[PDB]
RNA sequence: AAGCUCGUAUCAGUUUUAUGA
RNA sequence: CACGGACCAAGGAGUCUAACGUCUAUGCGAGUGUUUGGGUGUAAAACCCAUACGCGUAAUGAAAGUGAACGUAGGUUGGGGCCUCGCAAGAGGUGCACAAUCGACCGAUCCUGAGGAUGGAUUUGAGUAAGAGCAUAGCUGUUGGGACCCGAAAG
């Protein structure tokens, strides 16, 4: 009656076409297997918090997280350090502020250091 | 109660386990359907082909101009090639670029509806067990017990 | 004004079939209207609402009349006590199929009205809101 | 300005003939269907 | 951000296998907690009338209409914190 | 499993079998139905004599 | 409820520092004006 | 560790 | 071209009678 | 008139795409769309899918804001059908879609003075008034792209 068409510029030079939808789905589970290949009994990825996201419009929704914090770490009673090697995921940046979220994370820590199996050193 | 369908044993008997149709074959055999969502799915693996993005453009040819008792025609400059003052750049010409270079950028695969691509599957198994489309689609069916044809699980 | 629908469902050809047949013959309106309306196109029958149909039985002196859609049967939320009669239509959406059968009357195809009503005798014709939408 | 009519000695050249002159205009029978067609216009919407 | 429901709707949110416990028996102090925020919807408008099913609503906001036509019916209205 | 029927759901995530919209795949049975042949008005010739 | 955060930079803002405020007047009486 | 996209 | 009515009493490059300067 | 056309072969011009729109077909339908991805695969095919997102289901106002049933969702006027009587013509009841006119509610707009109340009158809207859309395909239209094919006084 409304319509824009961007087509003013050399847009013919950039036109890509994602041709390798099915070709690059294929390359990332072979990465994905090459991975847990080379990461034989670990999982293929870090233990992520839950996490409350922002905005009037989300705030409704529970995500997932970087990492935990050093407080929900030292809280579920082990060292942020130490959890990496164990492969928790660490946000030293993020801040502890709601209950709920941290309650929910040491229990999420908690219940994972009961499942796991650490290999020794030797 | 779907009637029952006679399991047949591998050396070609009649056993006495039967089995109620799975209410799959009861499905509308939509041919219209079928066909329509046939046509779309068939395109779907298919592989992009174009013509050369500088075929018919690496020709350095300029127009004669007008008033020289020869077609208006883009022509090669220079010249002792034989190449040279002839017509380029055109559909017309000889060596010249093709009229719509085909792109890469050209639909290639269809999106379909799941419902109606489920319908069509559907519908696809019900007209399995037919035996009269069956014989209309190929399929030398008429020295064989029943329809649909079911074998034990030792296959 | 139409010789063959512009629909390609071999089912729905069947229908044509079966109402040309009884149109011509029976010399009753019900047939004529009827096999007139599915010569039309899909803005052209529009959906009737379970919603209509209950209004179409809370009408005075038309309680256990076999209503008949042409179109299809849709769905609804704003009911919740609706009448235990026989509906008869092409589709009916699978909400609304339920909330037919549950209140406890039957869903009926077409054909099976015509064997019931062939003179389209205690039938009621809706159609659908099409000035409505745009 | 001299009009060479592009026939015989004249019909087909890249460039110059031997008529020796700064200016000149090369000139076809193509060019008096185009120059009679841009008449039309001019003698209708003058 | 601010997606409106009607009240013709409200029981769309409750599972239909959970509808016929609810319609059945209508009994006050046992109610179904009907939860706006978690299905998506900011307000709450009326378009129509529901039964005498008691009703909890929880939302962010909600219409003088809406909330009286829930009242009437004999039902609450929670404003959230 | 696979594909559901009147007591099984689907397996699918909100899926059923589509409804016939014509119950009986032949028409012809259902012009010979007791009711309707009742209700028919007799047939013609099939093929007209030649008047004039 | 709330779960008293931990310190940052500059909520202890500006820590007095004995030293630089000894240092940053030590330069300003040498360098002249 | 994380719930996958898609159906298992 | 498409949908919805009436397939009609919906009318007509026409005549008549009456009304007309 | 003028312009093209010595003869033959082969090549040779409304194409692809993006955006928006009409009509038709199809699937589902107050919902609808799997294919960003993940899982799976006999491996660019096919077959499954979590979370969100898009458009629609509510509009009005400049924004703040407010937010569509007094009635069997309303009265009157028509209205395909259907129903009762009619040996038939015809009369009456019911009236679908839809069309006209008088009303009820939402929104902003002034008196009433209960501060802004009960009620009063219109104006606005592509309003509510018991949803109709979403998606795919086909014919196709408009606009942008080299854009039906060849040609221009060039910077």
């Amino acid at each position: 009656p409304i319509l824009k068409n961007h087509f003013r510029k050399h847009w013919q030079e950039r036109v890509k076409v994602h041709f390798d939808q099915a070709g690059k789905k294929v390359s990332r589970r072979n990465a994905r297997a090459t991975r847990a290949a080379k990461i034989a009994p670990r999982p293929l990825d870090l233990l992520r918090p839950v996490v409350r996201a922002p905005t009037v419009k989300y705030n409704r929704k529970v995500r997932a997280g970087r990492g935990f914090t050093l407080a929900e770490v030292k809280a579920a009673g082990l060292t942020a350090a130490y959890a990496r090697t164990i492969g928790i995921a660490v946000d030293h940046r993020r801040q502890n502020r709601n209950q709920e979220i941290f309650d929910a994370n040491v229990q999420r820590l908690k219940e994972y250091q009961s499942k796991i199996i650490v290999f020794p050193r030797n | 109660s779907r009637p029952q369908v006679t399991v047949h044993s591998l050396t070609g008997e009649a056993t006495a386990n039967a089995l109620p149709l799975p209410a799959v074959f009861s499905a509308p055999i939509r041919p219209d359907i079928v066909h329509t969502v046939f046509t779309s799915v068939n395109k779907n693996k298919r592989q992009a082909y174009a013509v050369s993005e500088k075929a018919g453009h690496q020709t350095s040819a300029e127009s004669w101009g007008t008033g020289r008792a020869v077609a208006r025609i883009p022509r090669v400059g220079g010249g002792g090639t034989g190449r040279s003052g002839q017509g380029a750049f055109g559909n017309m010409c000889r060596g010249g670029r093709m009229f719509a270079p085909t792109k890469t950028w050209r639909k290639w695969n269809v999106k379909v509806n799941h419902n109606e691509k489920r319908y069509a599957t559907a519908s696809a198994i019900a007209a399995t067990a037919v035996a009269s489309l069956v014989l209309a689609r190929g399929h030398r069916v008429e020295k064989i017990p029943e329809i649909p044809l079911v074998v034990s699980t030792d296959l | 004004h139409r010789t063959a629908p512009k629909s390609d469902n071999v089912y729905l050809k069947l229908l044509v079939k079966l109402y040309t047949f009884l149109a011509r013959r029976t010399d009753a309106p019900f047939n004529k209207v009827v096999l007139k309306a599915l010569f039309l196109s899909k803005i052209n029958r529009p959906p009737v609402s379970v919603s209509r149909i209950a209004r179409a039985l809370k009408q005075e002196g038309a309680a256990n009349k076999t209503v008949v859609v042409v179109g299809t049967v849709t769905d609804d939320a704003r009911i919740f006590e609706f009448p235990k009669t026989t509906v008869a239509a092409l589709r009916f959406t699978a909400g609304a199929r339920a909330k037919i059968v549950k209140a406890g009357g039957e869903c009926i195809t077409l054909d099976q009205l015509a064997v019931r009503a062939p003179k389209g005798q205690n039938t009621l014709i809706l159609r659908g809101p099409r000035n409505s939408r745009e | 300005v001299t009009l060479v009519v592009a026939s015989g000695r004249n019909k087909g050249l890249a460039g110059r003939p031997k008529g020796v002159k700064g200016k000149y205009k090369m000139v076809d029978g193509v060019m008096k269907n185009e120059q009679r067609a841009l008449r039309r216009i001019a003698k209708k919407h003058h | 951000w601010k997606p409106v429901l009607n009240l013709d709707k409200l029981w769309t949110l409750i599972p239909e296998d959970k509808r016929d416990q609810y319609l059945k028996s209508a009994s006050k102090e046992t109610a179904p907690v009907i939860d706006t925020l978690a299905a998506g919807y900011g307000k709450i408008l009326g378009k129509g009338r529901i039964p005498n099913v008691p009703v909890i609503v929880k939302a962010r906001f909600v219409s003088k209409l809406a909330e009286e036509k829930i009242r009437a019916a004999g039902g609450v209205v929670e404003l959230i914190a | 499993q696979v594909w559901g029927s009147e007591t099984v759901a689907s397996s699918k995530v909100g899926y059923t079998l589509p409804s016939h919209i014509i119950s009986t795949s032949d028409v012809t049975r259902i012009i010979n139905s007791s009711e309707i042949q009742s209700a028919i008005r007799p047939a013609g010739q099939a093929t007209q004599k030649r008047t004039h | 409820t709330s779960m008293t955060p931990a310190p940052k930079i500059s909520y202890k803002k500006g820590a007095a520092s004995n030293r630089t405020k000894f240092v940053r007047s030590l330069v300003r009486e040498i360098a002249g004006l | 560790l994380q719930t996958p996209a898609g159906g298992k």
